[PDB]
């Protein structure tokens, strides 16, 4: 996943995490306007090993962190899915599952019997009872630091969005909270860029100069 | 600043940025604000901004507002840091009688000339040629007053003898119409270049507002004379009209052909540098 | 038929650039396309229809506006090129 | 204006533009926590000249300038009711445009009864007429400076938000677009409010130490 | 467009209206579910020219007149493509129209420009104009044989409808209204099937004999 | 191979006026002529000069400025049609 | 012609608050403006659009509806004032008149 | 000069009809007179005890009390329409009025 645009000299890798300090302000506030407009402005591009080019579609963007809505319908659809899987991978408390909603499919069979009414039905399955529960993630008492580590943990749950891009969300999080966020980020194997117009010291990041020279930097 | 910003038309005026933004329904415009030197509002439906106001006090430009008539009424006036047009209304004020006469000769020998000219073009040539020697004739103060006797001959020779500017007709009308319009534009022009207009270059007459406008516009005025003469067997609303298509029409000035506006606002312009300098040259417009 | 369409018309007047947007609209309602300012073009069915776009074009023409009409192949037009933009000195810099 | 938290010894006042520096990233992490929970937490607090608390409803809190969107349902809303009122307010142009209307009706009408097939018709109203138009504020923003007055001014517009609060949004900007900011905010009236981790070169700042002592700049 | 059941010798052609009458209540009422229950049922076929079976989708099924609902999104969009035709057939009418909305456009132009706030605009049009009109058919004060030939009349706005089948429609109809149905139908060049227990006196007919003969009728 | 061009640019600046005078200027010195405001035509001899000449066009492109280029045949350059900006007796048949 | 229109009904019946709501959303849309509660005005143009209005308003009154129209001159509605338990300043003879902050 | 007043306020609570009752008694006893509901008038002799009334009224509007002052001539006073879902007879343009028995 490398991206590239006309300051720079050669197509920059971005692998796992990445924090990109761009140390001019024209030339940030210009990269995240062609950020926001990229389907429009050809300058800046972002290509995969293919070399081919992704659509805006698959480019997730996120600038506030507390205002952007991680529950969406696809989003807990797959994730009642994969609590449906976990609770698959466990034959014995499926297996109770199993009793219970048996118990009480009798109960409700019992109570349809006694109406006067001819009544079908077909089952109660276990996405039905998570959808009955309304599983969903919380986000009205998440700190920022616990909305940025969920929304690493949904961005594997997002099929369409290639790379996740965040714009100055470092400057609230504090150096240990960083080094969370990508050591977590290493593990998840998702693609994230940091855009901060200074830079963090402590971790690995590339430094754009007013001379526009980008070199990497340890701390 | 430079250039003359002027709005014709309907639109909203703001400030952001050091930039002022014009919008009208067409489409939006920004200027720099070092760049505008006089700003004037020709209509009643301009729109503007308080912050705009502030933003030029501090940028000095004059403000200059008009009514429906298209008569300026009032400009700005700031408390601190005034425009330097205040500073050149004192020049004025010591005009002194030897130029005003020569201007004034100028003019009523420049209005005359172009009266027996258009009387040429109309192909009389014993009224032009008349005229043409009251022009030859006329003297300072005065004296014969060739104008006036130039007048009888030009109005009679146009629409006949039996016509008088005393009679009330829709010629009359029509002429008092284009010489209202005229009289706005050399108006907003002397406006522009800050002098008052209560002071006229006539010495015998200050009873008009509007005398030295209206001595500006003396030598342009045949020009509505000639479209009164072609049309003036129409009705009034006919001759109004075609008295509003003069704005649209060009005219050829000495140097090119121009728009009425360009024209008068360098005759003007020709008209207070010479008045302030003595007399370094007049402006000269021939039909 | 590719009919080309060039237009143009001073613009200073308020009246002027009013007729000359009323006449780009009317360009567009008949299914012309701008390539660029004061150029454009339209797929005509047949001669017919392009007669018939000629007197209204004729018509719809605003005072003073000048029109140039051409006609060029389907596949000459599709041919249509628009380009969009020897110094001894290169100023890279203010230009003094 | 004045906001209010645990942290400061007594509530600063917030007049015209106002540029605010937390050097501690926890009190910032934790400050605008509280802003975007400003409705659920009871913690962070904002008295007017009035002295009354204000709902989080009549709080405008903006992050990202580009991803906030100017149109919007009740922004439409409120211009077109804003546009039908003036229109409303001159007798003679509605009369005009309820004539063009009818005029229109009954063309459509006359087609409609050429028509073999039965149809029925309500009326036009001035209101479907703006929104056939799609009448709304102006998209283009070439740079979030631009944007950044946009805000600006359907924030001005808006009479129900009595404070604009910004987070981390200097940053985009150069000093001298902040300058002109700061001027634009001075000649608006409105009340702006900004949130920035780091103290800014050159402007008039609150900073707050980590010490959590608030000191003026310039 | 041939229809064949078991009962039939030979698969019989629809062409135009088409008015099949079965005597026997038993077959008339099979023929009827299996009608409803086309597509589980493979003893009633349906076919084109091409031999091709055709959908229940492409199959339009009507029995209650009044209860069916004539005003669907895709017939009034259809409608109002056409009315736009229409105005567009026309280029004196669709001058007028022109100047009205551009006088309309001029006041609400002004109207904008007067605010403080910056408002663009795009247009107008006819489509709009009509939607904002809300032309719709009426059918609430329509009797039982204009709610048919409003049926007949929009069913060349159904694109995915096939043929038109009514059952039991000819009872409430008089002979006159009847051959007014036909006489229109042979206009509208539409495939339409009626399906009655009992024969109507006086128009051509197919006839079901409770001895299961198919027999030609002009009365 | 006729060669008709069409030629635009934002005019406002006076960089942006200047410009366009070069452009023009170079046009009139490769051998195109100016038949109305922002329309041109050249002949080129062959498919050779033709690239060669689009070539040039583009390297000589002011900034915003746009080009539009159509190839047409002699008998479409004779049919092209200029009207710049209403029959008593109109004749259907022959013409007399 | 300045048509001043009052407006009352009982409201305690869910079927009167609908047509309350129909009727007072109808007298919006007819360009009339609520001023207050119940208190309602509108800018007729002529005395046939008024009459017009009238039957209008006649037509579309509900049911235990009752309205008050009255005819009053420009000069009579910048008179109007009112009072809210503070007055309208229109009436006042006030020489100093302060919109923004009074001090 | 003719003096139109609308009153209107929560009736709610019973201190709220309490305080309402004595306005109403406070209104007929200045010599207003109740054409309907929250509808009054009183015609003033001049100017001065116009000022008078307004202060007056200021002074004993209720709490939420909420007062409309509309200034008329005659003419408008009689031209004034009240209809009720029966409308007054004075607008009406009828050639014939029964005072009796309309049979
Ligand atoms: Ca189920
Ligand atoms: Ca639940
Ligand atoms: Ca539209
Ligand atoms: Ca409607």
């Amino acid at each position: 996943m490398k991206i590239n645009f006309s300051l720079l000299d050669e197509p920059m890798e971005v692998n796992l995490g990445t924090v990109l300090v761009i140390e001019d302000v024209s030339v940030f506030a210009q990269l995240v306007k062609e950020f926001y407009q990229y389907d429009e402005q050809s300058n800046l591009t972002i290509f995969d090993s293919k070399i081919r080019s992704i659509r805006s579609s698959e480019l997730l963007l996120i600038t506030d962190i507390l205002g952007y809505d991680i529950n969406t319908s696809q989003v807990l659809k797959l994730l009642h899915t994969d609590i449906v899987s976990q609770l698959n991978d466990k034959p014995e408390v499926r297996s109770e599952i199993d009793s219970l909603v048996s118990l009480i499919t009798d109960i409700i069979m019992a109570e349809c019997i006694e109406n006067e009414l001819d009544i079908e039905y077909d089952e109660i399955t276990l996405l039905e009872l998570i959808k009955a529960l309304g599983v969903r993630i919380e986000t009205k008492s998440c700190t920022v630091f616990e909305k940025i580590f969920e929304i690493l943990q949904i961005f594997k749950y997002l099929v369409k969005k290639r790379i996740l891009v965040f714009v100055n969300s470092l400057s609230y999080f504090s150096k240990d909270e960083i080094y969370q966020i990508l050591e977590y980020t290493k593990l998840s194997q998702a693609d994230v860029l940091f855009l901060e117009p200074r830079q963090i010291e402590g971790i690995q990041q590339f430094i754009l100069d007013k001379d526009y020279i980008l070199m990497p930097y340890n701390n | 600043g430079w250039r003359t910003v002027v709005v014709n038309i309907h639109s909203k005026l703001s400030y952001k940025n050091n930039h002022l933004i014009f919008r009208n329904s067409y489409k939006t415009e920004m200027i720099h604000l070092s760049e505008i030197d006089i700003l004037l509002l020709e209509t009643t439906d301009i729109v503007l901004t308080t912050m705009l106001v502030k933003r030029l006090v501090d940028e000095n430009i004059l403000v200059i507002f008009c009514d429906d008539k298209r008569l300026p009424t009032a400009f700005l006036t700031p408390y601190y840091a005034r425009h330097d047009s205040s500073l050149q209304i004192a020049r004025q004020i010591a005009w002194k009688e030897n130029v005003k006469c020569e201007v004034w000769t100028a003019i009523i020998a420049q209005k005359i000339l172009n009266q027996s000219y258009y009387l040429g073009e109309c192909s009389f040539f014993e009224k032009s040629q008349s005229i043409m020697e009251l022009y030859h004739g006329l003297e300072r103060f005065d004296p014969s007053n060739r104008e006036g006797h130039s007048a009888r001959i030009y109005f009679n020779t146009l629409f006949g003898n039996d016509f008088t500017r005393e009679s009330d007709n829709d010629i009359n009308a029509a002429l008092d119409y284009g010489y209202t319009l005229l009289l706005s534009m050399f108006a907003r022009e002397v406006v522009v270049c800050g002098c008052m207009t209560q002071i006229g270059l006539k010495h015998a007459n200050q009873f008009n507002q509007f005398n030295l406008a209206s001595d500006i516009m003396e030598p342009f005025r045949p020009i509505i004379d000639r479209i009164v003469y072609q049309n003036r067997h129409n009705n009034f609303v006919k001759i109004k009209k075609e008295l509003f298509s003069i704005f649209s029409e060009t005219y050829l000035y000495n140097g090119k052909e121009m728009y009425l506006s360009n024209i008068v606002s360098d005759y003007t312009k020709k008209v207070i540098k010479a008045l302030n300098q003595l007399g370094e040259e007049i402006p000269e417009f021939r039909i | 038929m590719r009919m080309i369409l060039m237009f143009d018309m001073p613009t200073d007047t308020a009246e002027e650039r009013k007729a000359y947007r009323k006449f780009r609209k009317f360009l567009l309602s008949e299914g012309f396309i701008m390539h660029q300012f004061s150029v454009y073009s339209k797929l005509l069915l047949n001669h017919t229809a392009n007669t018939a776009m000629v007197g209204r074009l004729k018509a719809n023409n605003p005072k003073k506006g000048n029109i140039t009409i051409l006609t060029v192949t389907e596949k000459q037009f599709a041919r249509m090129i628009y380009l969009y933009g020897e110094e001894r000195l290169v100023f890279l810099g203010d230009n003094y």
